[PDB]
């Protein structure tokens, strides 16, 4: 228990690994099969220090046959996810949607520096978790160089 | 079971409008699951997506005839029709009106589920000819010549359709003269040649035409 020290609240870091790391399919239409819209879920969201470089990512625009986005609205601190390899430009339809998009595995929606638990509309994501670690002022020196 | 079938005019003139209705009878047009389209097929050319509706009224055309396409639904009536304004003689087509099944959790995956019969629609300022049914006297071979008839298409059946096997009904061709000329023959035992009775059912949906020509021999 006594293993480990922290000495300051910055050494605490949350880093987020994109699925595509456990070797998940990237394809966006398997990727698509991963999400679904529900109606009564708040959406919550947590925000993280570091992540992973995404080897795809997704910019989605779910629309009503009539042309209304179903997707939620981003708040201002919802941002692109800094570093991709890949960016698949997707428009869908769904008539019968209602609610808001959420991930059926449990992953989050990885944004810069934020975890959703909603997709945002307009906004580039990759699926991922997060971890939280302590990593010191002098290790985390080294990583990045 | 779903079943589509079209109805439209089969010719219009140029720099007119073209109208086609699309009735679809088994199901309600009124689903949830479904979005209605269009798609025609050039001579000779592959499948053209002209747009699709969905039965509350969302419509979704393709970017080159968006600026003249209009397709409306009627769930009173259980059809959705299509409008192809300033027609021109690149819009000679068979059109094909479709169903398009779509299922998804976060959106919808499409595969176009039921299809329609097709109505060959000629763009042209000519006016409308009905057909002249002549016979092809005669194994022995013997048939129908469904001369100068415009615009297409023509469909000759054989013994009200009992008679299938055999049957060669052979493309139409265009004559100097503008119009259309068809031949279908059928190839049948000499021995049934006094017995068994031979008539073919010409028919010209464009106008309205339906002989029953009787083939004999001599
Ligand atoms: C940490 O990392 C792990 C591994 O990377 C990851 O595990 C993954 O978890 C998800 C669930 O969260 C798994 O997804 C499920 O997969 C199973 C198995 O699919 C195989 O088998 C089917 C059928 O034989 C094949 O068709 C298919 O091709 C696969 O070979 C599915 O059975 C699951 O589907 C059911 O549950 C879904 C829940 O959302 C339903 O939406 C779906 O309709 C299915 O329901 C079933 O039962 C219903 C009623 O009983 C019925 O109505 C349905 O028709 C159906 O019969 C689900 O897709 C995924 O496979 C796991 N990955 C691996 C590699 O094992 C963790 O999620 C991850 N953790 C976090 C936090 O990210
Ligand atoms: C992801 O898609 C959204 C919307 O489809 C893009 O946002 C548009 O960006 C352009 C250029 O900045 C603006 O002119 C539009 O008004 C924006 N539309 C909306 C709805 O916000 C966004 O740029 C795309 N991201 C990437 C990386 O391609
Ligand atoms: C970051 O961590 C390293 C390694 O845990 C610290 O270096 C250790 O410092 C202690 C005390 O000076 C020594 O007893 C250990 O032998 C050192 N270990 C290694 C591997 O060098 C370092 O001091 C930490 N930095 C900060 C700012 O706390």
């Amino acid at each position: 228990v006594c293993s480990g020290t922290l000495q300051k609240t910055e050494d605490v870091h949350l880093m987020g690994f994109t699925l595509s790391g456990q070797k998940v399919a990237d394809s966006p239409l398997e990727a698509s099969k991963r999400w679904a819209f529900r109606t009564g879920v708040p959406p919550k969201n947590v925000e993280y220090t570091e992540g992973e470089e995404a080897k795809t990512c997704y910019n989605i625009s779910v629309t009503d046959p009539s042309g209304k986005s179903l997707l939620l609205d981003p708040p201002s601190n919802i941002r692109d996810y800094p570093k991709c390899k890949t960016v698949h430009h997707i428009q869908g339809q769904n008539p019968h949607a209602q609610g808001i998009a959420l991930h059926l595995w449990g992953a989050f929606f990885l944004y810069d520096r934020v975890a959703s638990t909603t997709m945002y509309r307009g906004k580039v994501f990759t699926e991922g978790n997060i971890a939280a670690m302590i990593v010191n002022k002098t290790v985390h020196r080294m990583i990045f160089s | 079971q779903l079943q589509l079938q079209e109805s439209g005019p089969g010719l219009v003139k140029p720099s007119e409008t073209l109208s086609l209705t699309c009735t679809v009878s088994g199901g309600s047009i009124s689903s949830s699951s479904y979005y209605w389209g269009w798609i025609r097929q050039p001579p000779g050319k592959g499948l053209e997506w002209i747009g699709s509706v969905y039965y509350s009224g969302g419509a979704s055309y393709n970017p080159s005839l968006k600026s003249r396409a209009t397709i409306s639904v009627d769930t009173s009536k259980n059809q959705f029709s299509l409008n192809l304004d300033s027609v021109s003689a690149a819009d000679t087509a068979i059109y094909y009106c479709a169903s398009i099944y779509g299922s998804g959790t976060f959106y919808y995956y499409f595969y176009m589920d039921v299809w329609g019969k097709g109505s060959t629609v000629t763009v042209s300022s000519a006016s409308t000819k009905g057909p002249s049914v002549f016979p092809l006297a005669p194994t022995a071979a013997l048939g129908c010549l469904v001369k100068d008839y415009f615009p297409e298409p023509v469909t000759v059946s054989w013994n009200s359709g009992a008679l299938t096997s055999g049957v060669h009904t052979f493309p139409a061709v265009l004559q100097s003269s503008g119009l259309y000329s068809l031949s279908s023959v059928v190839t049948v035992p000499s021995s049934s040649l006094g017995t068994q009775t031979y008539i073919c059912n010409v028919n010209h949906k464009p106008s309205n035409t339906k002989v029953d020509k009787k083939v004999e021999p001599k």
